[PDB]
């Protein structure tokens, strides 16, 4: 419905290798007037090249 | 309030409201928290008994 919603909640991970169990509420965090296509996307993350 | 008409006493309250949240809807699915669109202050909807 022509918006672009994003939500977020930082939790303090404990002694876990993986997603830990109990729960988290990704609150709402901000909402853009968008409406272009989407069909696939990327993430970007900082290439060691200091 | 903001267009959303109605009837009622609005007594300030201590409900938590979280920063998004705008509305106050009970059990039975009825309003009963709306924030002021001027200052931001939760005020508690409570019909005339
Ligand atoms: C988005 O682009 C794809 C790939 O061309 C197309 O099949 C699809 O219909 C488009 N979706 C919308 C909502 O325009």
């Amino acid at each position: 419905d022509g918006y672009f919603k994003i939500y977020s909640k930082h939790t303090p991970i404990n002694l876990v290798r993986d997603l830990p169990q109990g729960f988290s509420a990704l609150e709402p965090l901000v909402d853009l007037p968008i409406g272009i296509n989407i069909t696939r996307f990327q993430t970007l993350l900082a290439l060691h090249r200091s | 309030f903001n267009g959303l008409t109605g009837t009622g006493v609005l007594t300030e309250s201590n409900k938590k409201f979280l920063p998004f949240q705008q509305f106050g809807r009970d059990i039975a699915d009825t309003t009963d928290a709306v924030r002021d669109p001027q200052t931001l202050e939760i005020l508690d909807i409570t019909p005339c008994s």
